[PDB]
RNA sequence: AUAUUGGCGAGAGACCGAUAGCGAACAAGUACAGUGAUGGAAAGAUGAAAAGAACUUUGAAAAGAGAGUGAAAAAGUACGUGAAAUUGUUGAAAGGGAAGGGCAUUUGAUCAGACAUGG
RNA sequence: GUCGAAUUUGGGUAUAGGGGCGAAAGACUAAUCGAACCAUCUAGUAGCUGGUUCCUGCCGAAGUUUCCCUCAGGAUAGCAG
RNA sequence: AGAACUGGCGAUGCGGGAUGAACCGAACGUAGAGUUAAGGUGCCGGAAUACACGCUCAUCAGACACCACAAAAGGUGUUAG
RNA sequence: GCCCUGAAAAUGGAUGGCGCUCAAGCGUGUUACCUAUACUCUACCGUCAGGGUUGAUAUGAUGCCCUGACGAGUAGGCAGGCGUGGAGGUCAGUGACGAAGCCUAGACCGUAAGGUCGGGUCGAACGGCCUCUAGUGCAGAUCUUGGUGGUAGUAGCAAAUAUUCAAAUGAGAACUUUGAAGACUGAAGUGGGGAAAGGUUCCACGUCAACAGCAGUUGGACGUGGGUUAGUCGAUCCUAAGA
RNA sequence: GUGAACAGCCUCUAGUUGAUAGAAUAAUGUAGAUAAGGGAAGUCGGCAAAAUAGAUCCGUAACUUCGGGAUAAGGAUUGGC
RNA sequence: AGAACUGGUACGGACAAGGGGAAUCUGACUGUCUAAUUAAAACAUAGCAUUGCGAUGGUCAGAAAGUGAUGUUGACGCAAU
RNA sequence: CUAUCUAGCGAAACCACAGCCAAGGGAACGGGCUUGGCAGAAUCAGCGGGGAAAGAAGACCCUGUUGAGCUUGACUCUAGU
RNA sequence: GCGUUGGAUUGUUCACCCACUAAUAGGGAACGUGAGCUGGGUUUAGACCGUCGUGAGACAGGUUAGUUUUACCCUACUGAU
RNA sequence: UUGGCGGAAAGGCCUUGGGUGCUUGCUGGCGAAUUGCAAUGUCAUUUUGCGUGGGGAUAAAUCAUUUGUAUACGACUUAGA
């Protein structure tokens, strides 16, 4: 309860939250903004082929010096990637939406993922030794993730 | 400041940039001035380099130590099945550059050529020329009156010709299509000579000849990222030298403070185009021969192609044009052959060649036998056979 | 009669208000450091009341989604308020080797000051 | 390099800071040595470097004189309020 | 490097000198209309590709104070004397 | 006089640039034209100066009013004000019907320091005026404490020969267990015990939030338990350098 | 076992197979090798690298503190049966 | 130790394992040190020489002492260079 | 074996604002100013020209009425004798 | 426009010889060029001599030994989407 | 609608034969106001979405897989109904 902000209309969809889950924040943010929009079969089968790397996760922001892949010609894009982690705990959270969509009387054909947004969790924090009897730190970024599904509107 | 030597900078500042080619064709920048007092011909030939060789012949050059003495020579024998015709483009002057006006296509193109369209074929509905040939059906008109534009205007006739790629070795099925121009007289003469040529086949014999010099246009053996030491010639630092010594050491100066266009650093080798020139023809091979690798002495009834095949090339079944020393490229690639820019009266140029004996050994080891003829003739019986 | 940054019992302040006030408002001379002498922190606030979320559902679980408690969950033992840097999403805009500023107006957005006369 | 002794080494024991110990390098004396470490005197002193927190109004300088173990500083006069 | 009188810069923006502490002009409350200064008016650029008499042709012309240099020496170029 | 020679330096470049040859060059003359925070007139702000005015005559005599002039500013002096914690006095001041605080390219007032308001958020307090008082105003001090960025999903996670098939278990298996294969340490050991030191790490069962810089169902981790048996092994006795 | 051997190399008992992993094999590296002809011309300098090497049997200079110098140097040989 | 036979003339076949020679400067040698930029020609050393001292003493220690090192010593000794 | 590309994991230096040049002037070597050349998203591997790159409030030198280690017929003293 | 070299001695720049050659021109680019090398010289700390100094120490006098750090950022340059 | 001409970026030009709206070459019959004395009063052409009806056509590219004439990654080059 209480999320980003959403236009969406909440008796034609349900949501799903995850919060401080060690994946990578920068990464997750970049599967994130893959599906973000996309009708919940299309992304959900995607994310899935993503995984047996067939297609990629385009790397727009949280991506320099990221390699380049001819999988990411698709979005018109040449560093892509394929975070698994990533595709994983979002893959759970789409579940947990189609889920409480269906508990809903949703029509699960009508589902698409109306709204998708993480950002960044309290950081975990562990200890490098670096050379010259030094300390340094070594954090974990962990991200909250939400998301929500909607039936498409007859128009 | 004032180095403390002198030495000649390392390498060519005018073969900038050493960037890979953008096609593995390379282009054939000019043809031959025209002299439109001889017959229609064609300018340049494509085909494909099959492997070299060696050959043994008497030089004649009048007072050297060599006149009247054999010497050997090593030879490019490059694979020229005769191209066909399937075009004819037309080029007119403007204050801009030569500018296409129009390109006018045969009716019936073969599956080769236009198999060079489709980046997927075998999923394609092949439709490449299908509503262009209809242009004909009517009668004419269509393609009547636009060799008829070509004949008014345009300054030069450029012919489009392919290689029947299917006739080499290669695997590779889609075909290589270039212009090459038209060097006979008179504009309409020429798109007449094109026009009648359609489908039909030209060889090289009908471009080139013994003893004759051309050029060879062909793209460099790629090699990738190279260091500065191999790609640029560039002295091998020290060994005592930390951070590794295939490098330059001094990068520049400190003023101008920018690294300048004019040193060595490390990118591309290979994959480049290059224009060879003065390559003479000491062999114009006709595949309908059996004895394409004999000599008026020695007359044994062999072919040019090496016992065992050309190495990562195969055997030579077509025409063949075998030119004295190497030309870029490597094996299987496509070669643009293109007659002098120029006439040579060298006497180097103008020594007319009658090979005495062309090797014909395996080149995919040290060969002893030209014939396997020879090789039984030889060897005695193995305990196979009889 | 005089002294009194110690000890015991008290009454007070135009003192400080959790980076302040004693180092310590808390299991503070604690945790931790050092062979040792010594050095020495951080750390207060759900709600009137745990009424600390029965139950159902998704999940391997953590949890999510409903439900329920409550004046409030925009108070969920991460808990009063919850600023800034920095961040995700959405919305608008601009962007030929920085950005930002001054005077001026176009354009878009936005906000005004009215005051009262006869049916 | 040396490798059967002026050998290597465990534990115990002794020497403690203007002191030790030194086949001598100012070496070593708990990552500290041309004087260890700890706390206190101690908010040591600085003619030298750095910073010094709101607005507007009005007036508005000096780098020159004299003396100074004076020359990166003061006193003195001038300029200023 | 060091003195002399005055004016500046420093402490001061503004218009000019492309540029710039110190030159030229001119010193400053918020503004309107006018006129100017020094400097400019082919175009960049507001403002006569104005008027008038000469001079100059450079296979290294020249083009504005401070100021971003030039000399002894020489020319049957050309102009006037 | 103008022009030519005399006239040689290092990235590519400078009458400011373009470019200009009866000039857009040089010398001279004559007009017009452009333009400063300067000059002229006027409004308004302030400063200073000079006056007028409470005789009884609704609400400011330190006030009202008339007139003239002037306005650069570092270091610096002075004046008048803005704002904060606390104190005396007064508005019988605001407030759970919402104090304070915070958010707000919403509004108003002031040259400014600032002041006032609306909307959202909040939840127990808090203002104005006269006065008192000071631990009273930050952008800087390689300032103090804390918190956060870009760097960046980047440097990197490459010493020490080497792993592979299959089953089991599990939500999950490159990494756990059993089986097989391939290998290593090669007794100067990667074997079998001990001294100093640690202090339960030992063993069993359960078990993965954290930790084991991938992983984890495994562990020297977490939870809960269990375990160390002496006349003869040591200490204990003796003396050593010393104390 | 080899061997002069507690060297190196391979093995038995015992113990491990633990040091993120997958795909590639560009430049430049770090570590390990080789190079035709010349042979220190490289460089402050043979730095680095290369060459020699066990054993048996011959042979062995100046000098000398008579002990040495000396594996001086320089040669031949080496399996299996 | 010797002999025959045998081989793509190989045979300490992996492993293991000195390069040599002629000289100048310098320290005799073995040994020592700047832990963490100097291993050396520097320190040490045997050897040589000097100095002081017969105990109511030489050299040295302690604030002082019925205090202490040499000394369980005595010039073939102790101390100092 | 790296680098490289992938999954997981994931720091640090440094950071006025930043990042194309030529000339000019300028605190006498500009990323920014003036006049010109010019100038088109987002990027990967390399590189050592520049960022007068980063690392320490310059060890050099001077100044300071600032030291300390050491030496001496410096000044002034002192254990001892 | 195009070239301007191979060597002996020296850390050297310079110098000076041998030798080849068409010629072995002179200069700049932070006395170009150390996150490019090297570290021979110079100039820390060890050490010998000589001169100087009573001494501690000094000496563009001779001599020997003496740790050469970081790029993953921007730009530039090379290549690559 | 009949002929022609134009390729420098022709994308336009000349010409034939009618049809048809207008014709201010000329002579008539109406109409305009109150839009209140200017503001404010012809609408030009780009794109881009939908809408009607008419003609018309019925493909590839990328991922993946595969080649090695290519290659750090992308990219390149082949192959597959
Ligand atoms: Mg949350
Ligand atoms: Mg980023
Ligand atoms: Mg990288
Ligand atoms: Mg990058
Ligand atoms: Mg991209
Ligand atoms: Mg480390
Ligand atoms: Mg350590
Ligand atoms: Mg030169
Ligand atoms: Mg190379
Ligand atoms: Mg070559
Ligand atoms: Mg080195
Ligand atoms: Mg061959
Ligand atoms: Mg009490
Ligand atoms: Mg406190
Ligand atoms: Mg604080
Ligand atoms: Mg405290
Ligand atoms: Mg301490
Ligand atoms: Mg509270
Ligand atoms: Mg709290
Ligand atoms: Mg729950
Ligand atoms: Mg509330
Ligand atoms: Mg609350
Ligand atoms: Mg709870
Ligand atoms: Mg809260
Ligand atoms: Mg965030
Ligand atoms: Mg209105
Ligand atoms: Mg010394
Ligand atoms: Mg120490
Ligand atoms: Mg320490
Ligand atoms: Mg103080
Ligand atoms: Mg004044
Ligand atoms: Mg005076
Ligand atoms: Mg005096
Ligand atoms: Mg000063
Ligand atoms: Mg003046
Ligand atoms: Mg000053
Ligand atoms: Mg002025
Ligand atoms: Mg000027
Ligand atoms: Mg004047
Ligand atoms: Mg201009
Ligand atoms: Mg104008
Ligand atoms: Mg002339
Ligand atoms: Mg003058
Ligand atoms: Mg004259
Ligand atoms: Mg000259
Ligand atoms: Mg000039
Ligand atoms: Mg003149
Ligand atoms: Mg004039
Ligand atoms: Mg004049
Ligand atoms: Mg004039
Ligand atoms: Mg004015
Ligand atoms: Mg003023
Ligand atoms: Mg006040
Ligand atoms: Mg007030
Ligand atoms: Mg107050
Ligand atoms: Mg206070
Ligand atoms: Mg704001
Ligand atoms: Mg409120
Ligand atoms: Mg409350
Ligand atoms: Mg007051
Ligand atoms: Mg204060
Ligand atoms: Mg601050
Ligand atoms: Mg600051
Ligand atoms: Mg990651
Ligand atoms: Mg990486
Ligand atoms: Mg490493
Ligand atoms: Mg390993
Ligand atoms: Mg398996
Ligand atoms: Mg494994
Ligand atoms: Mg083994
Ligand atoms: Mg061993
Ligand atoms: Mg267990
Ligand atoms: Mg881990
Ligand atoms: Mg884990
Ligand atoms: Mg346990
Ligand atoms: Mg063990
Ligand atoms: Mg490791
Ligand atoms: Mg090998
Ligand atoms: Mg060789
Ligand atoms: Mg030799
Ligand atoms: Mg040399
Ligand atoms: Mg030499
Ligand atoms: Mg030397
Ligand atoms: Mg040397
Ligand atoms: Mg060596
Ligand atoms: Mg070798
Ligand atoms: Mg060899
Ligand atoms: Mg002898
Ligand atoms: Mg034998
Ligand atoms: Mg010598
Ligand atoms: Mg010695
Ligand atoms: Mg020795
Ligand atoms: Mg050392
Ligand atoms: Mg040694
Ligand atoms: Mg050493
Ligand atoms: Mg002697
Ligand atoms: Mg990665
Ligand atoms: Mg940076
Ligand atoms: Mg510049
Ligand atoms: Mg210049
Ligand atoms: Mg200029
Ligand atoms: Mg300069
Ligand atoms: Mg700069
Ligand atoms: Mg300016
Ligand atoms: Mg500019
Ligand atoms: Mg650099
Ligand atoms: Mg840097
Ligand atoms: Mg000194
Ligand atoms: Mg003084
Ligand atoms: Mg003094
Ligand atoms: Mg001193
Ligand atoms: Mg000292
Ligand atoms: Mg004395
Ligand atoms: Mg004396
Ligand atoms: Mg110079
Ligand atoms: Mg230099
Ligand atoms: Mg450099
Ligand atoms: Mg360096
Ligand atoms: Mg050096
Ligand atoms: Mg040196
Ligand atoms: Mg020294
Ligand atoms: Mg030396
Ligand atoms: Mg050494
Ligand atoms: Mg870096
Ligand atoms: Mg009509
Ligand atoms: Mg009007
Ligand atoms: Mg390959």
């Amino acid at each position: 309860a209480r999320y980003g902000a959403t236009s969406t209309n909440p008796a034609k969809s349900a949501s799903a939250r995850g919060s401080y889950l060690r994946v990578s924040f920068k990464n997750t943010r970049e599967t994130a903004q893959a599906i973000n929009g996309w009708e919940l079969t299309k992304a959900q089968k995607y994310l899935e082929q993503v995984l047996d790397h067939q297609r990629a996760i385009p790397f727009r922001r949280f991506n320099s010096s990221i390699g380049r892949t001819a999988q990411g010609k698709e979005f018109g894009v040449t560093k892509a990637r394929w975070p698994a982690k990533s595709v994983k705990f979002v893959q759970g959270l789409l579940q947990n939406a189609a889920a409480n969509a269906e508990a809903k009387g949703l029509d699960a054909t009508k589902l698409y993922v109306s709204h998708i947004q993480v950002n960044q969790a309290p950081k975990q924090r562990r200890r490098t030794y670096r050379a010259h009897g030094r300390i340094n730190k070594y954090e974990s970024s962990p991200s909250h993730i939400e998301l929500v599904v909607t039936e498409k509107e007859e128009a | 400041s004032h180095r403390k030597y002198e030495a000649p900078r390392h390498g060519h500042l005018g073969f900038l940039p050493r960037k890979r080619a953008a096609s593995i064709r390379a282009r054939v920048k000019a043809f031959p001035k025209d002299d439109r007092s001889k017959p229609v011909a064609l300018t340049s030939f494509l085909g494909y380099k099959a492997g070299m060789t060696t050959i043994v012949r008497d030089l004649d050059r009048p007072g050297s130590k060599f006149h009247k003495r054999e010497v050997v020579e090593a030879v490019t024998v490059v694979d020229t099945p005769p191209v066909v015709v399937v075009g004819v483009v037309g080029y007119v002057e403007t204050p801009r550059g030569l500018r296409s006006l129009t390109t006018v296509w045969a009716e019936h193109l073969s599956d080769e050529v236009k198999r060079r369209f489709y980046k997927n074929w075998y999923k394609s509905k092949k439709k490449a020329f299908t509503k262009y040939s209809a242009k004909y059906a009517q009668d004419g008109a269509g393609i009547e009156r636009e060799l008829a534009r070509i004949k008014k205007y345009a300054s030069v006739v450029r012919v489009l010709v392919h290689t029947q790629i299917r006739k080499t070795p290669l695997a590779q099925k889609k075909a290589h299509l270039a212009e090459i121009q038209l060097n006979g007289g008179s504009i309409s003469e020429k798109v007449d000579w094109a026009r009648e040529h359609f489908e039909k086949t030209v060889a090289v014999d009908s471009v080139f000849e013994q003893n004759e010099m051309i050029d060879a246009i062909a793209v460099t053996k790629g090699h990738g990222f190279e260091g500065v030491t191999h790609r640029w010639g560039t002295k091998k630092l020290p060994r005592k030298t930390h951070r590794g010594l295939r490098k330059v050491a001094c990068i520049g100066a400190w003023h101008p403070a920018h690294v300048m266009w004019s040193v060595a650093r490390a990118g591309q080798r290979g994959y480049h185009s290059r224009t060879s020139i003065n390559h003479k023809i000491y062999r114009v091979g006709k595949g309908d021969d059996e004895a394409n690798g004999a000599t008026s002495f020695d007359r044994t009834k062999k072919t040019i192609t090496p016992m065992g095949g050309f190495v990562h090339y195969g055997e030579i079944k077509n025409d063949f044009i075998m030119v004295k020393g190497c030309i870029p490229g490597n094996r299987k690639r496509i070669v643009t052959l293109r007659k002098s820019l120029y006439t040579n009266t060298s006497r180097k140029a103008l020594e007319e060649v009658s090979l005495k004996w062309i090797d014909t050994a395996s080149k995919f080891g040290k060969g002893r036998f030209q014939t396997p003829a020879e090789k039984h003739a030889f060897m005695g019986t193995l305990k196979k056979d009889l």
